[PDB]
RNA sequence: AAACUUUCAACAACGGAUCUCUUGGUUCUCGCAUCGAUGAAGAACGCAGCGAAAUGCGAUACGUAAUGUGAAUUGCAGAAUUCCGUGAAUCAUCGAAUCUUUGAACGCACAUUGCGCCCCUUGGUAUUCCAGGGGGCAUGCCUGUUUGAGCGUCAUU
RNA sequence: CGUGGAGGUCAGUGACGAAGCCUAGACCGUAAGGUCGGGUCGAACGGCCUCUAGUGCAGAUCUUGGUGGUAGUAGCAAAUAUUCAAAUGAGAACUUUGAAGACUGAAGUGGGGAAAGGUUCCACGUCAACAGCAGUUGGACGUGGGUUAGUCGAUCCUAAGAGAUGGGGAAGCUCCGUUUCAAAGGCCUGAUUUUAUGCAGGCCACCAUCGAAAGGGAAUCCGGUUAAGAUUCCGGAACCUGG
RNA sequence: AUAUUGGCGAGAGACCGAUAGCGAACAAGUACAGUGAUGGAAAGAUGAAAAGAACUUUGAAAAGAGAGUGAAAAAGUACGUGAAAUUGUUGAAAGGGAAGGGCAUUUGAUCAGACA
């Protein structure tokens, strides 16, 4: 997930199962005050839901990281 | 008690060269599949003459 | 003898209750009694025991030994009373645990709640 | 089938999530008397119908 | 650790003895099976090769 | 540790709106902690003081309702008497105890008169 | 040819999961579920079946409400709080 | 003559009988009346700082509030005020709440996590389009209200 | 004569060793059996007078569990076949690399998929069990990682057929039937300026719903990229439906 | 007044004591088999307390040998007592196509009683 970090502009988040692309979409445009170009979502075979989400070309995923802590 | 013993539904076989006259349980592939019921010599089974 | 009908005299009863009560119906169980000092201070023959009471065994291979108890193990019915130790081979410690109907108390650890029930069962306390 | 419904989906990821052994410090409580995962699967011996 | 990982050597061992290839391997030897010993076969449609 | 019971019902309704929402941020920070950690033991009192605030802030708005419907006929049907089905389609105190005009008359003429056998 | 060989054959489920008592016996082209008799509106259960009734009779489940029910009743059904004496 | 075969003791094996145990069963007596459209019995999936199961519970998820007792819990950790007290605990009690998706199952539908319509409300240059949040939409029958239907029929204009 | 429990009695025996078990050691009774010594073990058990019964086994092709002879034997022989050095290792006919030798020979021992299985897919650690020889290796065991879609499918439509409602049968669970002896229901513009829609007034008689991951069907392709994913992510370039 | 192998809370037994008693004393209607209706087991016990054997020395390791804890390892997570089939080692004895049995004595081994 960190390799899809730097090069993709990817964050990567376990998301609640009865969420879907546009309360996501809405979600981190919330928490975060960042811009989302497109959510991208799967159901993990342990059955929990992640959810890829490219931010925009304005915002820069590395920034966003150290905030929140994970990097 | 009046009904111990008989929570089984065996049924006999026949007759052959290498085996009793027994009813066995029925099915398969529990390890109680193929053993004797409803007799007083039987493991699990009802004794003789239950008392009353 | 028995006199009553929602006592019970049977055997498998009294153990079953025994080993299956929550931990409120096992501190009534783990209780200790004064010693002769305290018994004409106090005036009360017998006490649940509590964490930090000070203590003194008066039978086992451990008699004769005194300490303040570390922690009540309601779980095991036992208490560990501190310096009462086996060391092992390798030099670590391990407490043993006692159980506390053969305990004596010398010293009482008093909060506000002990001193009403030693108001309650009759206590003089001071 | 690898085109399979969802509810055939989940009932893969519990019985995933059961597959493993039992854990390491159940072996150090008291009155234990757990010693192995006794309703252990595989997919190779038992098939779990669906 | 080595407390706990020699207590799963301890409890392996029964299954090691029926040859259990996992602590997961749960066949069931039936005793007695029905189409072994309930038969007589005689002129006719037999009930094998 | 972690909030108190009675100290929360002496807050407002606005202030028990803000106190949820920090302790929120809190709970979102400590599943951050929880990966890089081992074993992170604070989580749980932060999980059950969510639980204090949307039990107080239910147990305001409901005690609203209840006076908002005092002493007036048709309340809803979860703030009703639970007390079970086939006790709730019976005859209440009233209606059983009334009787016809009949035996109001007998009634009133001879009752069970109070007597003994001695002399 | 009736035996191991015609074994190879069988890939078609007849019977999937039911939504009722989770038990795999829906059949499909029947669209009814043999254990417990759904899409009707009563379980399925019979005398003659002993054993059927054992394995799922109240009591085998957890009992969301069934289980306060007798202690509700030995106070006596009663509302309000208690006073903090 | 050893080897080998057979019989017997000693010690060691293979195996789990015997004896002594006991939180379970069985039978009799005694008391009691309390499931559900205010959503039950059952079912599926979820929840613990470290759990697969039993047990407990429902996105408030091995519980919360209320009450009682008055210092633990325990396999390891952790927290130390939570220790002369609005206060520990997997305690007990229980009168207030939550109660996912289902189920008589109730908007239609189900081998689909499928598909509508209505009201209030927020965001997108929006009575109509898309989306987010809250409350709704079954059938049979009863009493009542409201708008109606028929040369069935009465006065009247 | 013996065994399990019951009421008595010996103020019976017992952690200085009760029962149980072993014992080509002793004694008694014609016999069922009783007593004693020695070895083992660790906690309760007898004698006599009576009471009571789930009370005595070698057999039932008996029942459950356990162990032998046969026997280190039958066997491990279809699918043309393996060889040498080196590294790894306590260990190599079997693992890895290189050098050789062959085979499947495009209706394949190759490259993907539908049913079906459910993490076997990949990495790190690692061999008690399994792989009927072996094992350092594995589809094993231990811990983790991994499936991204406006365009590919489902979802929509109907086929053979299933099946509610209006009704009529049936003591009844429920059976018939699918436009039927039913009062079975929607859509458009307005005239708008209390603003909501009265009403201008028409048109329609079709009258549930389920049924195909191979039929019908709005719309995407190349190039890269990972230990494992793609017509789905990245870069580039297009099309479609609702607005 | 009367009925009650269900639910809930109680008390008792000339009953069974782990192949018995319910199928289930334990994570039992569980594991497992069958498309399905249904079928449906096995499995209690170290010791008072884990004090569950540090260290030393052989072997790659499993384990062994010493030490060591405990009243006892003849209680070592195969754990109380551990019978018989069956097997190993030592010792005694016999043996030309079975073995074992009965009556009597020799031979070798072995053993209590008893005179004061």
């Amino acid at each position: 997930a960190m390799k899809k970090v730097e090069d993709g502009n990817i964050l990567v988040f376990q998301v609640s199962m009865k969420a879907n692309k546009y309360q996501i979409k809405k979600a981190v445009k919330e928490l975060y005050e960042v811009d989302v170009l497109k959510v991208n979502t799967l159901v993990r075979p342990n059955g929990t839901k992640k959810a890829y989400v490219r931010l925009t070309a304005d915002y820069d995923a590395l920034d966003i990281a150290n905030r929140i802590g994970y990097i | 008690s009046e009904k111990a013993g008989h929570q089984t539904s065996a049924e006999s076989w026949g007759t052959g060269r290498a085996v009793a006259r027994i009813p066995r349980v029925g099915g398969g592939g529990t390890g109680r599949s193929g053993q004797g019921a409803f007799g007083n010599m039987c493991r699990g089974g009802r004794m003789f003459a239950p008392t009353k | 003898a028995k006199q009553s009908l929602d006592v019970s005299s049977d055997r498998r009863k009294a153990r079953k209750a025994y080993f299956t009560a929550p931990s409120s119906q096992r501190r009534v169980l783990l209780s200790a009694p004064l010693s002769k000092e305290l018994r004409a201070q106090y005036g009360i023959k017998a006490l649940p025991i509590r964490r930090d009471d000070e203590v003194l065994v008066v039978r086992g291979s451990k008699k004769g030994q005194e300490g303040k108890i570390s922690s009540v193990y309601r779980l095991k019915f036992a208490v560990q009373v501190d310096k009462v130790t086996k060391e092992k081979v390798n030099g670590a410690s391990v407490p043993i645990n006692l159980h506390p109907s053969k305990l004596v108390i010398t010293k009482l650890h008093l909060d506000k709640d002990r001193k009403a029930l030693i108001q309650r069962k009759g206590g003089k306390l001071e | 089938a690898a085109q399979k419904s969802f509810r055939i989906k989940q009932k893969m990821a519990k019985a995933k999530k059961q597959n493993r052994p039992l854990p390491q410090w159940i072996r150090l409580r008291t009155n234990n008397t757990i010693r192995y995962n006794a309703k252990r699967r595989n997919w190779r011996r038992t098939k779990m119908n669906i | 650790r080595s407390k706990a990982d020699r207590m799963a050597k301890m409890e392996r061992r029964e299954r090691n003895r029926h040859a259990k290839q996992g602590e997961s391997d749960r066949h069931n030897a039936v005793s007695l099976s029905k189409h072994l010993f309930s038969g007589k076969r005689g002129v006719g449609k037999t009930d094998f090769r | 540790a972690g909030v108190k019971a009675y100290e929360l019902r002496t807050k407002s309704k606005e202030q028990l709106a803000s106190q949820l929402v920090d302790l929120k941020k809190e709970l979102a920070e400590l599943k951050v902690q929880k990966l890089s950690r081992p074993s992170l033991p604070k989580i749980k009192t932060v999980r059950k003081s969510i639980a204090c605030v949307l039990t107080v802030i239910n147990e305001q708005q409901r005690e609203a309702v209840r006076q908002l419907y005092k002493g007036k006929k048709y309340q809803p049907k979860d703030l009703r008497a639970k007390k079970t089905r086939a006790l709730r389609r019976a005859l209440t105190k009233f209606e059983a105890s009334q009787v016809t005009e009949k035996q109001r008359k007998k009634q009133i003429a001879f009752p069970q008169r109070k007597y003994a056998i001695k002399a | 040819g009736k035996g191991t060989p015609s074994f190879g054959k069988r890939h078609n489920k007849s019977h999937t999961l039911c939504n009722r008592c989770g038990r795999r016996s829906f059949h499909v082209q029947k669209k009814t579920c043999s254990s417990c008799g759904y899409p009707a509106a009563k379980t399925r259960s019979y005398n003659w079946g002993a054993k059927a009734k054992r394995r799922h009779t109240t009591g085998t489940g957890r009992m969301r409400y069934l289980k306060h029910v007798s202690r509700r009743f030995k106070n006596g059904f009663q509302t309000g709080s208690a006073s903090k004496a």
